[PDB]
């Protein structure tokens, strides 16, 4: 009934994008063929939001593999579940983006991007009432970062009524040495702020930092780093696939249209070396639980929204609730009224009996921005690897409105983490 | 002849319309498919249950009621629900895509689709009557089509049937049970709309009706099935007058002359007692006296406000079951006696007092002690305003910063309906105050 | 009962005419909203013609 429409560009987005089919699938009990073998009827009563259903009773994601180089996307048809993707939704170029934001948003991804919608407007159009398209990328590379903030400008176009979604995985000196990544960070953050209702900030500084300094790793892969990925996005999609639609949930969460990047946040997190309800809200609400790298006690919230899954106390959850609000309640703002929503689910993620899943709308996100607009200004100021931009059509204003949008952005998180209701 | 259309608006309207019309099922031995054996007139009838049900040739007793719902789930369990074969299909509506908790979509975007349909269905059953009396609409204050539709609907009832009675009952939203945050947008935005087109509206706050399921049915996390049969039963007791006739029984209508007097003024407050469990009802026979005592325990309010802090235009109450007007004009000398009931100067202070013989009912599997006597109590009091102040204040907050505005304003409302909509509540505070200030 | 029937017929008039204007006024409101976010994205493809033309007359 209500569809979601899944896009993947570029690596890191068809990465995350495969382990994110992988969770789902198996909590909704479907297999790498594509058919249903599960042990209860909560698993298919919303499986249309995410999967269609085909011939011989077979469940094909509605997702849409987008890239302007093959190589990933040849490991999604090898790996895991490479099967049940629709084999006419791998849209792939051999040109490549060379981790440069003009290639994938102006040069090789405009040629790749009316290719794109093709797909879209065919699963679309199968829809009965579409709810919107949910985007995983990263915006330090080219393809995700470039060509995904193409496909949601153009999107837009053709669907201005329905809800644009992303994951969107920031860039971080911790993860990779590619160094025009803030640029390419920059540039897209500055598409975002316009044209998404919602954006996850997947912090690969905050991933690491919890691989390592938590879950006890010396030397964290990029799949330790997806598996919280994966586990998020799990969560924050839970109320959605488990029996409100994208639309409602965002009214709820984004009370100024600009301020609509989520601080991510799941627990509990634990090492392999060595849970009650009070624990678990107190982890949900640690800066070390954070998958955005900002402290929440350095702002304010906005608006929460906190799912638990799992076998528990409602009124246990409901108290703890209460408990962690009115002894942190100077971090909430007074002038949004109850802005802290709860929700439950009987069905916990895989290997846990009980989970949590935190989404904030804090005004201390502006220190993830603060720390790409330094690396940015950092090089920009002496106009370092400009070339690379220049020379696919680029001028260097584009580069400062982009920049001080970013800085207009981080100012409005601060105007109204300092008002006040009287 | 005097019937009533239920009109059953949004998932709290729904639900709470399921509820409803099971226990009315329940009250005159309608089966779940609509037959009812003690009516011996096939097909028809002027019975006081008539008001309600209309008969087919075949012996089936239909509800006088519309369902609508802008998304199609909470309808849907009604189309394959226990009493799905009572409604003809024609009377449940749905559309695909809800309001979002959206004022303006229910309203506006999403609300003009569907309007056309629903004026026609309600037309139709409107063409069965034979001296309709008026309408009765339930909805949420905090959904988006609780909120926006409905306003949209009483708008158009207006001039489509000219002056005719409606009644609404409200559902003030509570934060222990409800995940929106612009509840208090929605509904200052339908109240200011609907003011000029209800003749009276019984507000149910969620968090009165929460803390006596938690209270006095030991329920610990109460869900909307528990509150909505507690409200069914205060509904019931409302609207038994209607349904059932004898010596001692009131109109509804013959109260609302006392309950409203100004229009603006036409929000009485409800209590109704008693509220106990089987456990607790066991070797207890609660009288007439202790039932009438437990209206002016706040506790059990339908609206959380002070009346002991305002004061009184008017006290009606409504007994149904095993009660005779000996035993409540004892219980009412009583409580004149040790109570803070203060009526204004200009309205007299006798209680108003209807009794129906048929006994209150209880749905099987159901947390209520089933009893022999109840009473619901309608009273006009000053005291309701501390609600509209609650509502009030929470808009203001979100307002001076324009918190969300741009979900409404994107879809096609202006800044100057938000303003318009909190000045007339502003009026309606005001006029609370004057109507209990002393005369000169 | 004349003006009973006036007053009744005044009150059916006004609403049907006050509601009219704001239906009227949402839809304007509305479509005015949504023409302005696609003018902002053809401006945006515009945009991404002359950096595609930059590129050429630099080869
Ligand atoms: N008492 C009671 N309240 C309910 C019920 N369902 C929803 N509510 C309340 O109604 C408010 C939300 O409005 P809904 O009726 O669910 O929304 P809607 O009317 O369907 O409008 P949209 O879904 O936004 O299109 C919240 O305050 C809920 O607590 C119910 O079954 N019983
Ligand atoms: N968490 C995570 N981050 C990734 C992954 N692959 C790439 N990244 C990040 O994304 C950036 C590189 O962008 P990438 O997606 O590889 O470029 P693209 O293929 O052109 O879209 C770097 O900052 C990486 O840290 C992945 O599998 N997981
Ligand atoms: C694909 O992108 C999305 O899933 N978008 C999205 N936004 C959301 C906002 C909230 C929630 C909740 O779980 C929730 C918890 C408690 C109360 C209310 C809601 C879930 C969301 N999912
Ligand atoms: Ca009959
Ligand atoms: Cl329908
Ligand atoms: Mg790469
Ligand atoms: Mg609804």
């Amino acid at each position: 009934m209500r569809e979601i429409v899944h896009i993947q560009a570029g690596q890191c987005g068809n990465q995350i994008g495969a382990k994110f089919w992988e969770v789902i699938s198996d909590e909704h009990g479907i297999d790498p063929t594509g058919s249903y073998h599960g042990d209860s009827d909560l698993q298919l009563e919303r499986i249309n939001v995410y999967y269609n259903e085909a011939t011989g009773n077979k469940y094909v994601p509605r997702a849409i593999l987008v890239d302007l180089e093959p190589g990933t996307m040849d490991s999604v048809r090898s790996g895991p579940f490479g099967q049940i993707f629709r084999p006419d939704n791998f849209v792939f170029g051999q040109s490549g983006a060379g981790n440069n934001w003009a290639k994938g948003h102006y040069t090789e991804g405009a040629e790749l991007v009316d290719s794109v919608l093709d797909v879209v407007r065919k699963e679309s159009e199968s829809c009965d009432c579409l709810q919107g398209f949910q985007l995983t990328h990263s915006l330090g590379g080219g393809t995700g970062s470039g060509m995904g903030t193409l496909l949601i400008s153009k999107i837009r176009e053709e669907y201005p009524d329905r809800i644009m979604n992303t994951f969107s995985v920031m860039p971080s000196p911790k993860v990779s040495d590619t160094v025009v990544e803030p640029y390419n960070a920059t540039l897209s953050v500055h598409q975002l702020v316009e044209n998404t209702d919602e954006t996850y900030c997947i912090d690969n500084e905050a991933l690491y930092d919890i691989c390592f300094r938590t879950l006890k790793l010396t030397t964290p892969t990029y799949g330790d780093l997806n598996h919280l990925v994966s586990a998020t996005m799990s969560g924050v999609t839970t109320c959605l696939r488990f029996p409100a639609d994208l639309r409602k949930l965002a009214v709820n969460m984004v009370p100024f249209p600009r301020l609509h990047f989520f601080m991510p946040g799941f627990a509990p997190l634990t090492s392999r070396g060595s849970l009650t309800v009070p624990e678990l809200t107190q982890q949900m609400f640690d800066s070390k639980n954070m998958m955005a790298a900002c402290d929440p006690r350095h702002g304010r919230y906005l608006t929460v929204a906190a799912i638990f899954r799992g076998r528990m106390s409602m009124k246990e959850v409901d108290e703890q609730m209460l408990n962690v609000q009115n002894k942190n309640s100077s971090y909430f703002v007074e002038w949004i009224p109850n802005n802290v929503k709860t929700a439950v689910c009987d069905i916990p993620p895989r290997g846990l009996k009980m989970s949590a899943t935190f989404i904030g709308n804090s005004t201390a996100i502006q220190e993830l921005f603060k720390r790409i607009s330094e690396q940015f200004t950092a090089m920009f100021r002496r106009k370092a690897f400009l070339h690379w931009y220049t020379g696919e059509g680029m001028d260097e204003m584009e580069f400062t409105e982009a920049e001080s949008n970013m800085n207009d952005l981080v100012s409005e998180y601060q105007q109204y983490q300092d008002a006040t209701a009287d | 002849m005097r019937e009533c259309i239920s009109i059953h608006v949004g998932q709290a309207g729904v639900q709470i319309g399921n509820a409803c019309w099971e226990l009315y099922c329940l009250e005159h031995g309608i089966q779940p498919d609509g037959q009812m054996p003690s009516d011996k007139t096939i097909g028809g009838g002027d019975d006081s249950f008539n008001t309600f049900f209309s008969e087919t040739g075949a012996g089936k007793h239909v509800p006088r009621a519309v369902f609508v719902d802008l998304e199609p789930t909470v309808i849907d369990e009604v189309r394959t629900g226990t009493y799905r074969q009572l409604f003809h299909p024609e009377q449940l509506i749905t559309g695909k895509e809800d309001a979002a908790n959206n004022y303006a979509r229910g309203h506006y975007t999403i609300g003009k689709e569907i309007i056309d349909l629903v004026l026609d269905r309600i037309r139709k059953l409107a063409d069965q009557c034979t001296g309709l009396q008026g309408f009765l609409v339930f909805h949420s204050f905090g959904g988006g089509t609780g909120s926006g539709f409905t306003s949209l609907l009483m708008e158009r009832l207006s001039v489509d049937y000219g002056k005719k009675s409606k009644l609404e009952f409200s559902i003030y939203p509570a934060p222990q049970v409800s995940t929106a945050v612009v509840e208090p947008y929605n509904s200052i935005l339908t109240t200011h709309t609907t003011l000029e087109h209800s003749d009276c509206a019984f507000m149910v706050d969620n968090e009165a009706i929460y803390d006596i399921c938690r209270r006095n049915l030991d329920i610990e996390r109460p869900t909307y099935t528990n509150l909505n049969r507690l409200i069914s039963q205060i509904v019931s007791s409302i609207t038994a007058s209607l349904r059932f006739d004898g010596a001692l029984n009131v109109d509804l209508t013959e109260f609302q002359t006392n309950l409203v007097p100004y229009p603006r003024i036409h929000f009485p407050l409800a209590t109704y007692a008693p509220v106990i469990s089987a456990e607790k009802a066991y070797h207890e026979q609660l009288s007439v006296a202790e039932i009438t005592n437990a209206c002016f325990e706040p506790a059990n309010q339908m609206v959380k406000c002070d009346p002991r802090h305002g004061k009184y235009m008017a006290c009606c109450l409504l007994y149904r079951g095993d009660v005779v007007p000996k035993d409540v004009n004892a219980a009412i000398a009583t409580i004149k006696t040790k109570r803070s009931i203060q009526f204004v100067d200009w309205c007299p202070t006798g209680f108003k007092v209807g009794i129906n013989y048929q006994p209150p009912t209880v749905v099987p599997g159901g947390d209520l002690a089933k009893v022999q006597r109840a009473v619901c109590m309608l009273s006009n009091t000053t005291a309701i305003a501390e609600a509209w102040a609650r509502l009030d204040h929470k808009f203001d907050l979100m307002y001076a910063k324009r918190a969300f505005v741009h979900w409404y304003v994107g879809e096609g409302m202006e800044e100057g309906e938000f303003s318009e909509a909190r000045e007339d509540m502003a009026a309606l505070e005001k006029d609370y105050e004057e109507v209990g200030v002393d005369s000169v | 009962i004349q003006k009973a029937i006036e007053e009744n017929n005044n009150f059916i008039k006004m609403a049907k005419e006050k509601l009219a204007q704001k239906m009227e006024s949402n839809k304007e409101n509305r479509e005015a909203h949504l023409a302005a976010m696609l003018e902002r994205l053809q401006e945006k493809d515009k945009h991404a013609e002359e950096v595609r033309k930059n590129k050429e007359l630099k080869e």
